[PDB]
RNA sequence: CCUAUAACUUAAUCU
RNA sequence: AGAUUAAGUUAU
């Protein structure tokens, strides 16, 4: 009791109270990094096996510092004390008491001033984030001064777009991170010297950066010990960016007190620099680390050193980085050209290909200068813009452009004609919301300011690279690789070329204007050399139900010509393949809904249906999240291209599609990263993008889950597996990956379209904890997506009778059609009367364009006359009587053509 | 055919951008350079000799160019001229708090480099 | 009812666009406003006074004589 | 362009609205309000009044009705800057005409 | 100024 | 039945 109390203080003298009752334990839920032949996983369990005594401050109030009494044998007792004698003179180390005290004489082992949490808490409650219970978050945040505990009264306050404030509160937690992270590589210099070799936890730190705990380690010869650091540092790896970790590193002596270094403006290698950052506080990470990703082995070590330079580039200043130009002498003209280019994730990139004296151009080169922003931005003035936060690089003209957006015209005799027939009274089903929006002359940069939403972001690498091995097979039966420029299609044109090709005309001009060879002597160029491009941002004049402006992105002509030449083997096989899990390419027409829904319900055993949402995702994609998805689509590439050329084909993506300069109202700026929606390969890497959020997330599920608990041995082995694939084996297990592969395609079965994606899943796993569920994709875009998914965007269905809620944004009914039910899609009718009553044109009001542009409308209107609403079924019969009153005022009109546009037979 | 068109415009684009060109401060970067070689992000930033600042509201104003004169990129930029949104010359007697309600948000300042 | 004056609003913001009010940004972007916020409405009596606040836009110049109608 | 003109007042004429018909009779007058009219609870309006008939119609002391609401005047000036108070309308100096009245509703 | 990809409809030529 | 051009509609 008080006796037992009075040896915890010890030489210590510091004044306790117990957190238990008597001398019995305490028991706490903690979470566990745990690896056993027993369990394996990252979860929360219960610790029974301490005692845990709070120290009283001089007022008699509770502080932080916690005396923790661990009882388990008298082998792990004399083998933990032989241990700490050789670890007690670090100061990374807790300091450990052992005695025995007699409850019958238990042996003890006390350890000293240890904080409430360790850091395994910290990184299981941000990696795993629940509004409503976030109460060890909410306690973390409170006590080491990161808020008050009246922050959490404002709603919203995790949300990091409706709260940017957060922010600032999770940099509050950086600073005792870099301290952990200090004393971890200071822990590993003692257990080298001292010959230990063990593995190291996340849940055996406190948050004070202490470590404790040795039950697991042996002895060696010293000199020579090994200190196990993946697990550590591969799940610690979000938290460094969510609480920038690294701020410290921008001031003088890494101080925060001082200001910061005042780099050379002329300086972009850091190389050195990045070397020095990772033996500083990665030093026992074991694998190879390329500063400059054109050393790196394959695409694996290519994600792996890219993923600690987005690390390592917050540290640097943001003007070194982009294209890095150099002048040379056009028959003794000198010129400003990019000779190069400085990557957040990649590095350095020198281009191999150049010439510092030439004496004509071509049309090649010429191109590849006009498309250079080099020389556009060495002639504009200097901008500073402060609508903004995204870096500017220069004006272009003297002036500000300030693009409004046009309303839409009003269809007056349509509108009449819907009025006449009974629409729009009071208290109906069916009313007008989607409209065209004016927008103001504000518009444009308001809308390229939502690249705010995308942040610097690290991901777990071991965890990544197993999801990136499972993605490649849902890829695996399309084929691709390069073509030549004559086996190219294009779809349109008399297209824009974008800036500043869209001054002397459409990309039928340039095509026609190369011959094949040429087309092919740069698509060969890009293979060698990296070319930085300008895409222009042009607002979207479209019907929409919210009044937010919408911006398209328009890419330069070289890069999508060498994209196109790139990509299109690839992008043709995945658009014309049925049955596969990605149905780009798939009609809703000819009986094709009901195919991609039989599909998707294939073998669930208790099937349930979810879709959900990705919040700003153009916006707020990470960037190592679009180099992995880039690199999957450049998996078919391996007998056609060299190592050097798919690195300086993936350069020159990120070059031009990811963090390139865009062009915004005669101004140009720097995009942090996204998607742009001009590339030829948007729709189908957010569909790579899809399928790796949801493999992480139901990693993320099957890991967290207790494995104590799992009834299943299949399953329990398969988590034991997925731990062991994941955190300690290296290399590739192509057989696992397999195996998880048919496990995924057996409980959680998907359909992709480009962010859309609608799973048929077991919900009896899900229940369990098995396979995946709302919560875990929403934990999984909290900490790597960099958003917060509410549960309201989302959707379930537990009766698959009525098919999924929302796809493609059109619903689903079962219709009896001939002798069986299929499954019809119908549209909102206020979008379809929204088409109708609002065009974009005023040539669009008459009877000349208006008869091909309402079948077309009430094609797509047809399957509403199978709704049990009678307003949504008149709808349809409106259409068709405005196309007969069309057809008489100068074999369609007749109700049976539409059917057959959703019978099977094509 | 259409391909001289194209070509002669992109040549003739190119070329009055060196016309443009600064030509001797660049120099002055270009070869103080370890490899000749500079970010493009610094070239606008110590070499042009026209600033345009777009400012929103009228506290951005008085923590960015209050006064004739202010200091932006380690330079010192002296206003020419200001406009408006609907590029009419205003005045800085009329960039006021009191009368910053009457201006047409934003206004766009242009400094030569002093 | 309240789909008249969200069609009557579109039909009067295109006429002020065919004045040439987005000369001024200042008029256009508060006509911007009134325009998508009747769009926006759901109660009839906040769509009526709003469309009151941007006829009064083009009751303000004489550009559209309203005698003649 | 003018038939968008004349779309739009015969289906504003059907909205059958007081506010809409009182401020399009008043301008029909050529009784047109200067600014734009405020929905807030109490900002500034100037309406320019041609002549004597159609202010009497409109203001009877220091309120008038205006869009189906009460704005109390504040301010009357005549074709100048030439401040008038309010006790002077009258038929009796009538010859004692662009007006401008700037006044605050409730 | 007006992007990318996919599907569908209509019209006109050659087969 | 297939290809080409032009136009339109929907989806992302
Ligand atoms: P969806 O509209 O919900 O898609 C989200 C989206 C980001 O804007 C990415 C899809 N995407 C990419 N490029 C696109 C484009 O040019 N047009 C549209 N409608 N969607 C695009
Ligand atoms: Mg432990
Ligand atoms: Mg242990
Ligand atoms: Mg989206
Ligand atoms: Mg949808
Ligand atoms: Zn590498
Ligand atoms: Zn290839």
């Amino acid at each position: 009791a008080q006796s037992f109390l009075n040896r915890v203080c010890g030489v210590s003298a510091a004044r306790l109270t117990p957190c238990g009752t008597g001398t019995s334990t305490d028991v706490v839920y903690r979470a566990f990094d745990i690896y056993n032949d027993k369990v394996a996983g990252f979860a929360k369990f219960l610790k029974t096996n301490c005692c845990r005594f709070q120290e009283k401050d001089e007022d008699d109030n509770l502080i932080d510092s916690y005396f923790v009494v661990k009882r388990h044998t008298f082998s792990n007792y004399q083998h933990e004390e032989t241990i700490y004698n050789l670890l007690k003179d670090c100061p990374a180390v807790a300091k450990h008491d052992f005695f025995k005290f007699r409850i019958d004489m238990v042996p003890h082992i006390s350890r000293q001033r240890l904080t409430k949490y360790t850091m395994a808490d910290l990184v299981y409650a941000l990696r795993h984030f629940d509004e409503g219970n976030c109460d060890t978050l909410k306690e973390i945040l409170v006590t080491y001064n990161c808020c008050d505990d009246d922050y959490f009264n404002k709603k919203d306050w995790y949300d990091f777009v409706e709260n940017p404030d957060i922010l600032r509160v999770y940099a509050n937690l950086g600073e005792r991170v870099r301290q952990a992270l200090l004393k971890t590589v200071q822990f590993c210099d003692a257990m080298r010297n001292a010959g230990i070799v063990g593995v190291l936890t996340l849940d055996n730190q406190d948050l004070n950066g202490n470590w404790y705990d040795f039950g697991d380690f042996i002895q060696t010869t010293p000199g020579s010990g090994v200190p196990v650091v993946d697990s550590y540092y591969s799940l610690l790896m979000p938290i460094l960016t969510l609480t920038r970790a690294l701020t410290a590193e921008s001031h003088v002596d890494t101080d925060l007190t001082k200001p910061y270094i005042k780099w050379d403006l002329l300086k972009y290698d850091f190389t050195e620099e990045r070397l020095k950052l990772f033996d500083r506080y990665f030093k026992y990470w074991d694998q190879t680390y390329h500063p400059n990703c054109v050393n790196c082995l394959d695409d694996r070590c290519i994600l792996h050193c890219a993923n600690f330079n987005v690390l390592f580039s917050t540290v640097f200043p943001p003007t070194s980085f982009g294209p890095l130009v150099r002048k040379i002498f056009v028959d003794g003209v000198p010129f400003v050209v990019s000779t190069g280019y400085h990557f957040r994730e990649l590095g350095v990139v020198h281009n191999q290909d150049v010439n510092l004296h030439s004496s004509r151009l071509s049309f090649k080169e010429l191109l590849v200068y006009a498309a250079d922003p080099a020389m556009h931005a060495a002639s504009g003035n200097l901008l500073l813009d402060k609508r903004t936060t995204c870096f500017s690089v220069a004006a272009l003209t003297n002036n500000v452009a300030f693009q409004t957006v046009k309303p839409g015209n009003f269809n007056k005799d349509f509108y009449d004609f819907a009025v006449s027939k009974g629409f729009f009274k009071e208290g109906s089903s069916v009313e007008l919301k989607h409209f065209f929006f004016a927008q103001d002359g504000n518009a444009a940069i308001s809308d390229y300011d939502y690249y705010r939403y995308n942040l610097p972001t690290m991901c777990d690498i071991r965890q990544l690279l197993f999801v990136v091995e499972v993605v490649d097979k849902y890829f695996d039966c399309y084929d691709g690789g390069c073509i030549n420029a004559n086996q190219v299609i294009v779809n349109n044109l008399d297209k824009s070329a974008g800036f500043p090709f869209n001054k002397w005309g459409k990309a039928r001009l340039y095509y026609d204007s190369m011959s094949y060879e040429d087309q092919d002597a740069l698509f060969a160029y890009t293979k060698r050399n990296v070319i930085p491009t300008i895409t222009q941002m042009n607002l979207k004049y479209a019907i929409s139900a919210k009044n937010r402006a919408r911006t398209v992105a328009g890419v330069s002509i070289c890069s999508t010509m060498t994209n196109r030449q790139f990509h299109q083997k690839l992008l043709k096989s995945i658009a014309a393949t049925r049955g596969a899990t990605v149905v780009i390419g798939t009609s809703k027409f000819y009986g094709g809904w009901h195919n991609m829904l039989k599909t998707v319900y294939s073998d669930v055993e208790n099937p349930h249906l979810m879709g959900w949402d990705y919040p700003k995702c153009d916006r707020a994609m990470p960037n190592m999240l679009r180099i992995m998805a880039s690199l999957v689509l450049a998996r078919k590439h391996t007998t056609c291209c060299s190592l050097s050329h798919r690195f300086y084909r993936l350069a020159n993506e990120c070059a031009q599609v990811l963090s390139e300069m865009v062009m915004c109202g005669g101004s140009l700026y720097v995009k942090p990263g996204g998607t742009s929606s001009g590339d030829a390969t948007t729709a189908y890497a957010n569909s790579v993008f899809n399928i790796c959020q949801a493999v992480t997330a139901n990693v993320n599920a099957l890991l967290s889950t207790d494995g104590n608990k799992i009834a299943d041995k299949y399953v329990r082995n398969l988590q034991h597996r997925l731990y062991e694939c994941l955190y300690r084996n290296r290399d590739v297990d192509t057989d696992f990956v397999n195996e998880f592969y048919a496990y995924l395609r057996k409980h959680f079965s998907m359909m992709i379209l480009s962010d859309d994606a609608v799973v048929c899943f077991n919900s009896t796993y899900a229940s369990q904890g098995l396979v995946a569920s709302i919560k875990n994709f929403k934990s999984v875009l909290y900490y790597q997506n960099n958003v917060f998914m509410s549960e309201a965007k989302c959707w379930t269905e537990t009766d698959l009778t009525k098919g999924p809620h929302e796809f493609c944004s059109q619903h689903t009914m079962l219709v009896k059609q001939g002798d069986d039910y299929v499954y019809l899609p119908y549209p909102d009718p206020s979008r379809i009367l929204g088409a109708g009553c609002f065009v974009d044109d005023i040539v669009k009001t008459d009877g000349t364009l208006m008869i091909e542009r309402f079948v077309s409308l009430a094609i797509d209107a047809y399957p509403l006359t199978k709704h049990p609403n009678q307003e949504y079924a008149d709808v349809f019969h409106l259409y068709l009587q405005y196309i007969r009153k069309l057809h008489d005022e100068l074999r369609y009109w007749e109700p049976e053509f539409y059917e057959a546009m959703y019978t099977p037979h094509t | 055919d259409k391909r001289a068109k194209v070509t002669s415009a992109m040549q003739t684009m190119l070329f009055t951008m060196l016309r443009k060109l600064d030509n001797d401060a660049l120099n002055n970067i270009i070869n103080n350079a370890r490899d000749g070689c500079v970010p493009l992000n610094i070239i606008p930033l110590t070499t042009a000799a026209k600033l345009m600042v777009v400012i929103p509201d009228y506290n951005t104003y008085k923590n960015t160019c209050d006064g004739t004169t202010f200091t932006y990129a380690s330079a010192l930029w002296e206003i020419q001229q200001v406009v408006d949104a609907d590029s009419k010359i205003v005045q800085l007697s009329e960039i006021s708090m009191d009368n910053s309600p009457n201006l047409a948000w934003p206004l766009i300042v242009t400094a030569l480099r002093a | 009812k309240m789909s008249d004056v969200k069609c009557t609003s579109v039909v009067l913001l295109s006429v002020l666009q065919q004045l040439r009010v987005e000369s001024s940004s200042k008029l256009w972007a508060q006509c911007v406003q009134l325009h998508n916020d009747i769009l926006l409405a759901k109660d009839t009596t906040e769509a009526f006074e709003k469309m009151v606040s941007l006829l009064s836009v083009l009751l303000s110049m004489q550009g559209a004589v309203d005698i003649n109608k």
